[PDB]
């Protein structure tokens, strides 16, 4: 269940989405994420990093293989 | 819920 970020993703700055910093994870370039479960409907993993779940986007990540 | 760009500058 581990994942591979390509990129750095800073919601707060970053994120489309209002509720963005709140829901979603923060992470840099190779940092390694712990999924749980599969992607959901609008591309999205829930995940874990650095004792935080959050939501994770998948085109910004790459799993393990 | 929608999807982040990735970054063009960095891609």
């Amino acid at each position: 269940r581990y994942f591979v970020a390509m990129f750095d993703y800073d919601p707060s700055t970053m994120s489309p989405n209002p509720d963005g910093c709140d829901e979603e994870l923060p992470f840099q370039e190779g940092d390694t994420i712990k999924v749980f479960g599969d992607k959901d409907a609008d591309g999205f993993y829930w995940g874990e990093l650095r004792g935080r779940r959050g939501y994770v986007p998948h085109n910004m990540v790459s799993e393990v293989e | 819920r929608k999807l982040p760009e990735i970054p063009k500058n960095k891609k």
